[PDB]
């Protein structure tokens, strides 16, 4: 409402603020509820103790609990009816010690177990570095807790299996110049083309070897089949426009002590790139 | 004596072969996580003395009963027994973060643990409370480093596990 | 996993991938005094493969305390210590007491040698030796004859190679290997053709026919079938399974013969319609409109794919497709 | 289970063709309804308690005998009328099924198989459902086309019974 | 068979429970998708019989054995049966998207169809090349606007390509 | 047994693909979010006592019939059986979390554990809530929801790895199925 | 596949435990060496064509007794067969730099293999000597960094011992 820092923070309305455990009791309308808490079942005048779960505490409530703290207000109302007792009424950590039960201010009675500086709730653990703290006025004792304390009598209503099993969508990874090139076997092959041939892809350079004889793109192209009866002559030009070049002149390149040679004879087929090719350049037709 | 090294050079022995780059390269993890858990055995073993009385409180404050004439607290010298038998466990932790692994404890302390206990009628629930007690009191950036929280936590409930 | 593509392998995605992992060695001849952390997992390993992976309690693991303490200094692991716990009552009761003598045969041979019998001769061997000298010696012709100390280590546990091919076995062990260890995730008192009660490998063990192979974890991994006789001799029936030979001019009119084992047939779905039929659910005479689910079928070739379609439509589930 | 969506792919399966328009068009139609439809399911989930217990006590009105009669088949111990308070919730959430698939599938894989034979078998009289199913058509508290899919299941039921 | 809405009220009948406000809200979000959904099952059967051939035509230029004199797809009958295969996982694959839950595509195609293979000696590792050609013609064919209006279809061809890869997995 | 980075091994050597480019990035995003899987499988290890007996407890509350005489979990030995059969259920998924693939859970675990439940007699319904149980318990101490423990972390976002172990206990439901 | 993973996975498996606090210490190693082994996997998967078919010729540079009649280098086919089985062992080695162990080479390529190139008689020393020439081609700055030549070369004579 206002800002926290007037009158000091003496006022109890704001001192939670200032001692900033319990942060969600604010951010939410947490603070209207324990104050009709104390209308309905009249603490004002005698002494009790609230345990306050922390920050944290709210952030590792489950999400199907709190979906169901939000669809039911009456959830809402015991679980924080659940942390203010008026057992031993201003009870310090000292008296919380042993093994035995506490009494809530609405729901059914709540063990305890205190030994020593660890002192357990039931589903819940008190942090013993901030919480002595008492106020005079009003007077109660307030613990911190780490966990809400959650009775196994409310969550039956509650599980995993409403829809909160956490699941996640996994996407394909296709680039676009790769899909780019698959449309084109989609059509048919009247209207596609030479692109009806797209869906092969690179295959190893051993795969166009004589065992397999996987075949290449251009075998269905009609530059496999560029077979004419014309001819350049090549000496009715002018000397020296003519230009030849040799791939490499070494005869270690051209052919190893093995046949696999990229230049000469029939193992030129052999190369780890050129088994597909770019016929998605021209038209459908 | 389950460690990083026991358990590659027993899987390179159960196939006949040679310490391959599988093996060197679990070794390295173990060299990572040395600062770890060797500066949690620095502070387990100056400030044994504490931890264990600590400890030993724990559960003679839940279970009370104990001191009850008939039961395994009567006098002072069972008593002293219940703070030797924590005290073991508190050792014998502080050699499972300097080899690495949950051997000194599968060896000395758990295996053959629960059928002493049930033979010798001591409630194993009450050699729990006082190990889920130094696991309690644990806050990671005061008592050590960030890390070696976690080792030490991690062994306290390995003991717990096989407790219970 | 299933297939056998996919990996370049096919025996550990046919139920045998942790079978194919392990040795469990026992590399000392001796327990080190001081330390159990080692022998134990040797014990625990020990008594899944005897006990054919059957949960032995903390009352019942007691009863078998001396004998594990005999092993940990004074003997081996392979002889002595299976041959002393395969004496217990705890192995007795199970393996022994609760079967026919063929039942508690094919038991032993998986457990103790880790294969099937082959023939007639391989069980008739082992009862001659309890017709004359009782279950104490019984139990030793599985130790005791040449196969033992030839395939295993005497300080190794023992493993399952009925399966393999240096196992010198017939083709038809083969199949009936994968009748009696079902994955890693199953006992013979979890097998639903031998549930701590019946003879496994009764009919077939003896007359070395094969079977079709399912693998676990198949989608109609749970098919079983009965046994009944057939003929007038033998006071048989007819109509309980389908035939195994495919005789006559229907074996090779419609192509070549197969035999299609379905496995899950309910009443609701028949039609060609999504849902079930509301209203009477049942014709007069009460009978389901298939009486006994897993059926199986002999098909031609031109037939599988009509029949294939007539099975899936309407419930079923294929198990096994096998070329007569 | 019978669904706009599956009733088109059933009946292109059974021809052995590929979805065509006049199966994209079912499912379409089951898009546009499916508002009113989810409307309708995520309300009487919500009141389902107070419709539970009004449409048991209004059975115990038209028909007193039924908490009067003794026997198995009677609502008069607090066995019988624990035992009828789980029947109005199975018919009630079996609706809200149907509107959330888009169809009578759930009702009919569910209650309306077999729902002859176990009512002859185990001496229940239809007509106790009947008017328990009129109460929830009574109240339910929808309106317009929101009501019109919930009354259609509703109606459905009372047809099988009848 | 059973759809995806289907799907979760038989996950809710088995605990008893009506459905949460949650899970309905999370069924408005499938109604909400609804017409884009529409359009990759009818992208995807328009051009059906191109996807097979085509993607066929891209297996035997790649591995040519399963057309020389002894492969798997030398004859009329060996090759008119390895077209009508292709036609099949592609149905029961669209069938699987308009109903957003692979359960007709395994019930109705894949179960039985690894044994059906290994009875006849079909090449498996080629069956799963022909699945994965049919894929990617089709999820290129599906993020394409082409008289679509503009959007974000990402989610729902992530849900196509699993459908392929489930296929390809049942026969490998 | 494969793990994560096995899995796109046995995917590239089926077409005869070297590992790199495209799939070697979601590797390196593996490595990189890989402090996070260690630190969520050790959550679930350092309470596996009290999952399993809270899962076949909270089995039986709700379905009382099983301990009576005719249910399955009637005597000492079948219910100290069924704390066993779910221990190593756990004991599986841990592993397919620490692999980052389902691998381990459905060669060694679900293949054949259909055929076991239906030989011994298992409810399949029952086991199923079971598995349900303990699928709410793994996701809570991973995502740091437990209401009756608060494990120490590192600040930061875990959802896709509750995701992820959420899809392996779905495995359990489908294959006993 | 032998890996980090899988090796801790299944000596837990065996002795039938949960993931111990050694078992996640190895995967750390898992981590803080992946850096290395991806690099030299990365290097090698780009230029791959180029590193298998100077390795392939280095063979018949030492050994050009192979194109004799009746030996294993005779026409075309011997040696395209000859450069895929090289190229076979390539791709395996970026197979175990990516998994981390060497289970990819073992299970593919080694076992088995003495009986295949017995029975064909090919000469598995022609088989090694395109091995040894590519793991003495590496120049340690030049191509990779010094510990990705490490893991490099490690990967390379395991295969070179497996086959001799
Ligand atoms: C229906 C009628 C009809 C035609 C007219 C030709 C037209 C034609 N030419 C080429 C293809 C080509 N056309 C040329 C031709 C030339 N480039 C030059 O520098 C010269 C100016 C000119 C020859 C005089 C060349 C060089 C290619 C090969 C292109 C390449 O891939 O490099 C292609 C691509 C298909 C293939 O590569 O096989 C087509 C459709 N084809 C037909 O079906
Ligand atoms: C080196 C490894 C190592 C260990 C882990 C312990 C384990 C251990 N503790 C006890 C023994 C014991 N443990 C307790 C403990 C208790 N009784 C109580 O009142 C409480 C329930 C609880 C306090 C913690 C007691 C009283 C004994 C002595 C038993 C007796 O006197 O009868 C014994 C029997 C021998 C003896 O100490 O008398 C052993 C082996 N001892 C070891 O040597
Ligand atoms: C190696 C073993 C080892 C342990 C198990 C713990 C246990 C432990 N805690 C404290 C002592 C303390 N521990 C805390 C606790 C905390 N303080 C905070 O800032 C956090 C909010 C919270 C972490 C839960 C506090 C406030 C004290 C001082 C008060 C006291 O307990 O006496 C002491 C007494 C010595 C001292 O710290 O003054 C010991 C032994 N510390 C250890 O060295
Ligand atoms: C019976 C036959 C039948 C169909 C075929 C569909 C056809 C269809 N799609 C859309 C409507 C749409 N369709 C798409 C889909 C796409 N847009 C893209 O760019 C992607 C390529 C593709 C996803 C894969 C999108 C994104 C919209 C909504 C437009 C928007 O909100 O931006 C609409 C109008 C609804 C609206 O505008 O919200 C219609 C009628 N519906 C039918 O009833
Ligand atoms: C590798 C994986 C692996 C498993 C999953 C288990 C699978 C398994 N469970 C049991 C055996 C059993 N499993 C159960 C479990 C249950 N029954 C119920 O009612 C509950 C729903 C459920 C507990 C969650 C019970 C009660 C038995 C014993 C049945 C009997 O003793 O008759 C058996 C037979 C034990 C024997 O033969 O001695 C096997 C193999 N074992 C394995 O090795
Ligand atoms: C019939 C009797 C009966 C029971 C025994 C409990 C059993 C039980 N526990 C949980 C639910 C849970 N159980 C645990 C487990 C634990 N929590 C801790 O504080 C410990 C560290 C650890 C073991 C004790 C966790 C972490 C959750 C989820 C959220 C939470 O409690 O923090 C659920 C919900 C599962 C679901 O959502 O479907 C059920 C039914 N409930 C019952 O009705
Ligand atoms: C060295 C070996 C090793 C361990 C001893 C454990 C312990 C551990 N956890 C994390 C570190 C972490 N652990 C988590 C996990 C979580 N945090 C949450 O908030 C969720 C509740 C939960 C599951 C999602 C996150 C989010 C980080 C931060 C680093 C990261 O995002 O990768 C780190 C890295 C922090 C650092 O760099 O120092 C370590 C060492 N895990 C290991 O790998
Ligand atoms: C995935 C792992 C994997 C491998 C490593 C290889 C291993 C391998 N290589 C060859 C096969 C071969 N290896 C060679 C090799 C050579 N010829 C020479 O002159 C030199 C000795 C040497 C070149 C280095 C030849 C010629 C064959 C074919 C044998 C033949 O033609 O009979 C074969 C026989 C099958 C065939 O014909 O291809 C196999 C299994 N294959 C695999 O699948
Ligand atoms: C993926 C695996 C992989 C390898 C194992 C290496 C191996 C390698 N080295 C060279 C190529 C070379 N390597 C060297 C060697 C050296 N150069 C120096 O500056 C150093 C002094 C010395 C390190 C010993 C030289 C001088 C060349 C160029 C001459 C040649 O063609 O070999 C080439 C030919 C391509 C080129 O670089 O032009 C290859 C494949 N590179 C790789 O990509
Ligand atoms: C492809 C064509 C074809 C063949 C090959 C065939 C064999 C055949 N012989 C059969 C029975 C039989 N076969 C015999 C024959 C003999 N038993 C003897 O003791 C003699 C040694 C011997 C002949 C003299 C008898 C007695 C039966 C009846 C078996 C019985 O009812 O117990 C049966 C069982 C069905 C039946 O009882 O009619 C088949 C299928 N049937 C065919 O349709
Ligand atoms: C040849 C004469 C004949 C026999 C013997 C026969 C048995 C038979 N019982 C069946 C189902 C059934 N049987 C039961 C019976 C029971 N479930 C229980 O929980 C109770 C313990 C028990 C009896 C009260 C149930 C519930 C089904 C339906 C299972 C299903 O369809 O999912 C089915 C499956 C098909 C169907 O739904 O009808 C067959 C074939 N059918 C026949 O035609
Ligand atoms: C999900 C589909 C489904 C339906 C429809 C269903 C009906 C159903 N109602 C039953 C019993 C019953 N139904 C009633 C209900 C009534 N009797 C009265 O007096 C009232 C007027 C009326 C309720 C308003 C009672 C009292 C029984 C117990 C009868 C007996 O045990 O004999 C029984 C006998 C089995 C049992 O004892 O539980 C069935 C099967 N069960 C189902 O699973
Ligand atoms: C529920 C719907 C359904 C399915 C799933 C089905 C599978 C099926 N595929 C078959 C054959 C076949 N399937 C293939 C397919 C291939 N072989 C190759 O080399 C390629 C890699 C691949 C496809 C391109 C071939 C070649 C045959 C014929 C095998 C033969 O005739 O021996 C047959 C044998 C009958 C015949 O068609 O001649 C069946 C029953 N049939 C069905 O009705």
């Amino acid at each position: 409402a206002a800002k926290p820092y007037e009158s000091g923070y003496i006022a109890e309305d704001d001192f939670w603020r200032g001692r900033g455990i319990a942060a969600w009791v604010y951010a939410t309308g947490a603070n209207k509820v324990i104050a009709q808490i104390v209308k309905d079942f009249n603490l004002t005048d005698k002494k009790f103790m609230v345990f306050i779960p922390n920050d944290g505490a709210f952030a590792r409530l489950s999400p199907q609990l709190r979906k169901a703290m939000m669809e039911d207000s009456r959830l809402v109302y015991d679980m924080l009816a659940g942390h203010i007792f008026t057992s031993k009424g201003s009870a310090m950590l000292k008296d919380l010690q042993g093994a035995g039960y506490l009494q809530p201010a609405y729901g059914e009675a709540i063990g305890y177990v205190g030994t020593g500086r660890v002192i357990k709730i039931g589903n819940a653990q008190v942090i013993p570095e901030s919480s002595d703290i008492l106020r005079k006025n009003l007077g109660f004792s307030a613990h911190t807790l780490d966990t809400f304390i959650v009775p196994k009598a409310l969550t039956k209503k509650v599980s995993i299996e409403a829809g909160f099993s956490p699941v996640t969508p996994a996407k394909y990874v296709s680039t676009t110049k790769a899909d780019l090139r698959y449309v084109g076997a989609t059509k048919p092959a009247a209207v596609g083309g030479r692109r009806a041939m797209n869906l092969m892809k690179q295959q190893p350079f051993w795969m166009y070897g004589p065992p397999y004889n996987a075949v290449t793109q251009d075998e269905y192209e009609p530059i496999s089949a560029a077979a004419p009866k014309a001819f350049v002559d090549y000496q009715i030009f002018a000397p020296g426009t003519v230009k030849v070049s040799p791939d490499s002149v070494n005869a270690n390149e051209l052919n190893p002590v093995s046949g696999m040679s990229k230049y000469i004879g029939k193992t030129q087929k052999l190369v780890g790139d050129q088994g597909i090719s770019d016929r998605s350049d021209k038209l459908p037709m | 004596m389950k460690s990083v090294i026991t358990t590659v050079v027993s899987a390179a022995d159960a196939a006949g072969r040679f310490p391959s780059n599988s093996d060197l390269e679990s070794i390295q993890g173990n060299i990572q996580r040395s600062a770890a858990r060797l500066e949690a055995a620095e502070k387990l073993a100056g400030n044994h003395e504490a931890v264990v009385k600590e400890a030993g409180d724990a559960c003679f404050a839940k279970y009370a009963y104990l001191k009850n004439p008939g039961e395994a607290g009567e006098n002072q010298e069972k008593i002293n027994k219940c703070y030797r038998d924590v005290d073991h466990y508190m050792r014998l932790v502080n050699y499972c973060l300097v080899v690495g692994g949950t051997g000194p404890l599968d060896e000395w302390g758990i295996a053959g643990a629960r059928e002493v206990y049930r033979t010798l009628n001591l409630p194993t629930s009450a050699y729990v409370a006082s190990i889920a007690y130094t696991r309690d009191r644990l806050c990671v950036p005061r008592d050590m480093s960030a890390q070696a929280g976690v080792e030490f936590s991690a062994y306290l409930d390995y003991l717990i596990n096989a407790l219970s | 996993r299933l297939g056998t593509v996919s990996g370049n392998s096919s025996l550990d995605k046919l139920g045998l991938d942790k079978f194919l992992s392990e040795s469990n060695r026992a590399y000392t001849p001796r327990a080190q005094p001081g330390f159990s952390s080692e022998y134990e997992q040797i014990i625990s390993a020990t008594y899944k493969q005897l006990f054919g992976n059957a949960y032995i309690m903390d009352s019942e693991r007691a009863e078998m305390a001396k004998q594990e303490s005999m092993f940990r200094d004074g003997q081996l692991t392979l002889k002595d210590f299976c041959r002393a716990l395969a004496k217990t009552e705890q192995y007795k009761k199970r393996f022994f007491d609760s079967r026919p003598l063929y039942g508690a045969i094919e038991l032993n041979f998986k457990n103790i040698l880790g294969r099937t019998p082959d023939g007639l001769e391989h069980y008739r061997a082992k009862s001659a030796v309890y017709d004359t000298k009782g279950y104490e010696a019984f139990v030793d012709a599985f130790f005791d004859d040449g196969e033992y100390d030839e395939v295993y280590d005497d300080y190794t546990v023992p493993f399952y190679r009925g399966y393999k091919t240096e196992a010198n076995l017939s083709m038809a062990a083969f199949t009936h290997f994968f009748r009696m260890v079902r994955g890693s995730s199953t006992s013979d008192k979890a097998n639903p053709n031998s549930m701590q009660k019946d003879i496994p490998l009764n009919y077939y063990g003896i007359t070395k026919t094969p079977l079709a192979v399912i693998a676990p974890g198949a989608a109609g991994t749970a098919y079983t079938e009965s046994f009944a006789g057939t003929g007038s001799w033998q006071s048989g029936r007819a109509g309980l399974n389908a035939a195994r030979v495919a005789l006559g001019v229907p074996a090779t009119a419609n192509g070549k013969s197969f035999r299609v084992e379905v496995t899950g047939y309910t009443q609701p779905g028949f039609g060609i319609t999504a849902g079930t039929a509301v209203g009477k659910l049942y014709k007069a005479n009460k009978l389901s409109r298939y009486p006994r689910s897993n059926k199986s079928y002999v098909v031609g070739f031109d037939e599988l794919t009509p029949l294939y379609q007539r099975i899936t439509k309407n419930g079923g589930t294929i198990a096994s497709i096998t070329p007569l | 289970m019978k669904t706009p969506i599956t009733e088109a792919i059933a009946t292109a399966d059974n021809q052995g063709r590929f979805l065509s328009n006049t199966e994209l068009q079912a499912v379409n139609g089951r898009y546009q309804r499916a508002t009113a439809s989810l409307t309708a399911a995520k309300a009487l989930t919500g009141s389902a308690q107070r419709l539970i217990t009004g449409a048991a006590q209004a059975v115990y009105n038209k028909f007193p005998y039924t908490t009067q009669m003794p026997g198995p088949a009677y609502a008069s111990s607090a066995i019988g009328k624990a035992k009828c308070a789980r029947d109005i919730g199975y018919y009630l959430r079996m609706v809200t099924y149907c509107l959330v698939v888009g169809g009578t599938g759930p009702m009919d894989e569910y209650l309306v198989a077999g729902l002859e034979e176990i009512n002859r078998s185990f001496d229940l009289s239809p007509s106790w459902y009947i008017e328990a199913l009129q109460y929830i058509k009574n109240s339910h508290g929808l309106s317009g086309q929101v009501a019109n899919e919930a009354n259609a299941y509703i109606d459905y039921a009372i047809n099988t019974l009848s | 068979m059973l759809d995806a809405f289907a799907k979760v009220v038989a996950q809710a009948d088995a605990r008893g429970e009506f459905l949460s406000n949650t899970q309905i809200d999370a069924l408005s979000k499938m109604v909400k998708e609804g017409n884009q959904r529409l359009d990759i099952v009818n992208k995807v059967t328009s051009n059906a019989s191109a996807i097979v051939t085509n993607s066929a035509r891209a297996l035997f230029a790649e591995q040519p054995q399963l057309i020389q004199p002894g492969g798997n797809a030398y004859t009329s009958r060996r090759m008119a049966a390895c077209l009508r295969d292709m036609e099949i996982v592609l149905r029961y694959v669209s069938y699987a998207m308009i109903a957003g839950d692979s359960s007709v595509l395994d019930d109705r195609c894949l179960n039985g169809l690894r044994e059906t293979y290994q009875a006849l000696g079909t090449p498996g590792s080629s069956v799963a090349v022909a699945i994965q050609k049919m894929k990617d013609a089709s999820v290129a064919l599906a993020n394409d606007t082409t008289g679509t209006p503009i959007g974000d279809c990402s989610s729902l061809v992530a849900e196509l390509a699993g459908y392929f890869d489930r296929a390809a997995v049942s026969v490998v | 047994m494969l793990d994560a980075f096995s899995r796109v091994v046995v995917n590239s050597d089926a077409k005869a693909a070297y590992v790199g480019g495209s799939d070697l990035q979601a590797l390196k995003s593996f490595i990189a979010d890989g402090n996070k899987r260690l630190d969520a499988v050790n959550s679930i290890v350092s309470n596996a006592s009290c999952m399993v007996s809270d899962a076949v407890s909270g089995m039986i509350c709700e379905n009382p019939g099983l301990i009576s005489p005719g249910g399955n979990c009637y005597t000492n030995r079948r219910m100290a059986a069924c704390l066993r059969d779910g221990e190593i259920i756990l004991r599986y998924v841990s592993y397919a979390l620490l692999a980052g693939d389902a691998s381990v859970l459905e060669d060694r675990c679900l293949n054949g554990l259909k055929e076991t439940y239906i030989a011994l007699g298992v409810p399949t319904n029952s086991s199923i809530r079971a598995v349900s149980i303990m699928k709410a318990q793994a996701v809570a101490f991973i995502t740091n929801t437990a209401t009756e423990r608060k494990m120490s972390f590192a600040a930061g976002d875990c959802t896709s790895l509750a995701s992820e172990v959420a899809s392996y206990f779905d495995r359990v439901g489908a294959a006993i199925s």
